[PDB]
């Protein structure tokens, strides 16, 4: 079986580049940050613009939702994370402790705990309702690229330039884990399957892997894009066919089988390096975001 | 900007 996704809406909108786009968990929104200073939020469904939310002074890496779809996260180079409430538009709380640019976030489970990496190679824990620095986990010796909670919030993992993948006790901050393979290529995205038993890891070699993080054992390997310069997201995608879904730096949108590691589509249109994708969760849906050539939004949609 | 749109050299 092949996915058939077809381009349904372009969103257009930001000013500079986009950095990442995310689904809610609901499915009724997406919202997309940007290096504009900027977050969006559109249906999830039509495309139709809904609002802007702003205040940070400096350009955005990542935004995440928490799980009952009414909180956003944001990661700047203004050095802080930002906590809002999507319906008043309201900044919650700014999250100061990183002493660089914050690369990426993402709530846990509970949605009591975001996880932030940032330029000043450290992972933090803080705690959403005061905002307060938790932990500051001293996990790499280069930029961290992506952090994410495991399925219970128990486990987090994290990825850097350094080369290395790590596993990290929430609870307890000692590193549990390192992973990584045969070459030292820097990892550019890391996340757990939607399962908990796998984490998914692109390295900046036009590599994507599937890893057994229990065993340490690389189980999957997915080729063919062009992933060398930027960290680009990587999805499971779930409600259809089960695919690996990700963007390439050749402008195409990539979809791999996920237990023969075939090529099963590429999606075209963008102009610039598709710095991110996202799976919608109960529908077929694919959401694609591009770099400063581009500036737009994609939807996708599917049979299968 | 924003450093992941920047990417790594």
């Amino acid at each position: 079986v092949k996915p058939n996704y077809a381009l349904k809406f372009t969103l257009a909108g930001h000013t500079k580049a986009v950095s990442s786009v995310k689904f809610s968990p609901n499915g009724e929104w997406l919202a997309s940050s940007s290096a504009d200073k900027l977050i969006k939020i559109w249906g999830a469904y039509d495309g139709k613009f809904e609002k802007t939310i702003s205040g940070h002074k400096l350009g955005i890496s990542d935004v995440a939702w928490s799980s009952d779809s009414n909180l956003l996260v944001s990661a700047s180079d203004d050095k802080t994370l930002k906590i809002w409430d999507v319906s008043s538009g309201k900044c919650l709380k700014t999250l100061k402790g990183h002493s660089n640019y914050v690369f990426c976030c993402n709530f846990n489970p509970q949605s009591n705990l975001i996880v932030s990496g940032s330029f000043d190679e450290s992972v933090r824990i803080w705690d959403v309702k005061t905002g307060k620095c938790l932990k500051t986990l001293p996990a790499h010796s280069d930029p961290v690229s992506a952090v994410h909670f495991n399925r219970d919030g128990s486990l987090i993992v994290s990825s850097s330039y350094d080369g290395l993948c790590r596993i990290w006790d929430t609870a307890s901050g000692q590193c549990l884990k390192t992973l990584i393979d045969d070459d030292n290529p820097p990892v550019s995205f890391v996340k757990f399957s939607p399962n908990g038993k796998y984490i998914l890891a692109a390295t900046l070699d036009n590599t994507l892997k599937l890893w057994d993080y229990s065993k340490g054992k690389c189980l999957k390997t997915y080729t063919g894009h062009k992933n060398e310069k930027y960290c680009i997201f990587a999805n499971f995608s779930v409600t259809g066919g089960k695919w690996i879904v990700s963007g390439s730096e050749d402008n195409l949108v990539y979809i791999w089988n996920l237990q023969t590691k075939e090529i099963v589509q590429k999606l075209q249109g963008h102009t610039d390096v598709v710095i991110s994708t996202a799976c919608h969760p109960t529908e077929n849906i694919i959401a694609s975001a591009a770099l400063e050539n581009d500036k737009t939004i994609k939807l996708w949609k599917s049979d299968c | 900007g924003a450093a992941r749109s920047e990417g790594f050299s």
